[PDB]
Parts: structure tokens; C-alpha cells; sequence
């Protein structure tokens, strides 16, 4: 369950396996695709603010 | 460019033409690439086309009227090509505007242009009609057509 998190936690498994890159990277896609965000970018970087931004017919989408 | 009609075309002539087209082009060209970079699809910037109605009308221009016509190429780019998302276009067709408050050689004559019910425009009254372009419903608009 919740609690224990770290930057880049499993990111070490991300670089090997074929099938970790296939989870991550299709989840990621629809972070960026419906809510705006990359969720590769929140764990190995661990930003303080981030800004999602709703402009563009894509953007209008995401906003709803 | 004045005074320059089609024989007097020359280094001045491409040299503006490479401002006023190409480099706006590979201006919005550099956008494009720095967004899709960081993965930026859902913020385009909104390109201010500065437009001409009197293409070519005029002459001694030199390649004004070229450089002017030629953007408007960017209204069917929008469509057909993959930087929808990254910018919009906002082509403004700008009317008469009186410049400063001196004899800078047109304002005399605008009386004149109004009396054919035609309606010139001060710095301040443009600008705001540009501003106008900036607007959050218009800005609606660039992003869908």
C-alpha cells in the first residue's frame, strides 16, 4: 500500500525489461493524452509546481 | 521598399522578403520544435499575421506585396500539416492608421479617404483592434479554426 516512495523508484527496472517499458510507457501516453501531465517526468524528476495548460482543441479535451 | 518596381528588384528586396516571410516561418519552424521537444501539445503559441489587403495594388513596393500574399499560405498549412497543436494563426488585415501627429506624407489625405465613408484609424485605436485579436473567446476561435 501507500507510504514508501522514492525518486525513480523502479525507473532501474524501466531501463531493462521490454515488458516494464510497455506499462509505464502506454499509461504515460494517456497521462499526457486525458490529464496533461507526464507521469515518467513526476517520478525521475519530482517537480515542486507543475502547470497543466488547456490550450489547443487537445487542450479542450483534457480541461473538460 | 520604396520605389522599387519590378526592374529595380534587388538585394534590399530579398532581404526583406527573407524577414518578412521565411524567417517568420522558421520562427514558427524554432517554436514548434522547442514544444514537441518537452512534449508542450496542449499550448499553442497565436501568430499575429500582419496582412495586406492591396497586393500588389500599389506598385514601387517592391517585394511587399510577395512577402504579404505568401502568409496567407499559413491558413491551409494549419490544416494539413502536424503543428496545429503547437500554434494557431490570427491573420489581422490591417485598414489605414495615422501614424504621429505631423505631415509623415499620408495623413493629409486621410480626410480626404473618410469622405467616401472609409474610416482611418489612430496608433491607439489599432492597436487596441490588434489587442482585440489577444481576446480569451477569439483566442477559442484560433484554436478551432
Amino acid at each position: 500500500g501507500q507510504g514508501s516512495q522514492e525518486q525513480g523508484m523502479g525507473m532501474d527496472l524501466y531501463k531493462t525489461s521490454k515488458a516494464a517499458q510497455d506499462v509505464w510507457n502506454r499509461a504515460d501516453n494517456h497521462f499526457k493524452d486525458t490529464y496533461g501531465f507526464s507521469i515518467l517526468d513526476i517520478v525521475i524528476n519530482n517537480p515542486v509546481n507543475l502547470t497543466i495548460h488547456f490550450g489547443g482543441e487537445k487542450g479542450k479535451r483534457i480541461r473538460e | 521598399e520604396q520605389g522599387i518596381e519590378l526592374e529595380h528588384i534587388d538585394s534590399k528586396s530579398e532581404f526583406a522578403h527573407r524577414i518578412m516571410l521565411t524567417n517568420i516561418l522558421r520562427m514558427m519552424g524554432c517554436v514548434k520544435k522547442q514544444k514537441s521537444a518537452r512534449g508542450i501539445e496542449t499550448r499553442p503559441a497565436q501568430v499575429i499575421l500582419p496582412m495586406s489587403p492591396n497586393h500588389g495594388t500599389f506598385g514601387g513596393d517592391g517585394m511587399y506585396s510577395e512577402s504579404k500574399l505568401s502568409l496567407e499560405t499559413l491558413f491551409n498549412r494549419w490544416h494539413s500539416e502536424s503543428w496545429a497543436n503547437q500554434l494557431t494563426v490570427c491573420g489581422a488585415i490591417i485598414g489605414w492608421t495615422r501614424g504621429t501627429g505631423l505631415m509623415s506624407a499620408n495623413n493629409i489625405i486621410a480626410e480626404g479617404i473618410e469622405k467616401m465613408g472609409v474610416r482611418t484609424f489612430s496608433q491607439k485605436e489599432m492597436a487596441f483592434n490588434l489587442l482585440g485579436l489577444l481576446t480569451p473567446e477569439v483566442v477559442e476561435l484560433c484554436q478551432k479554426s
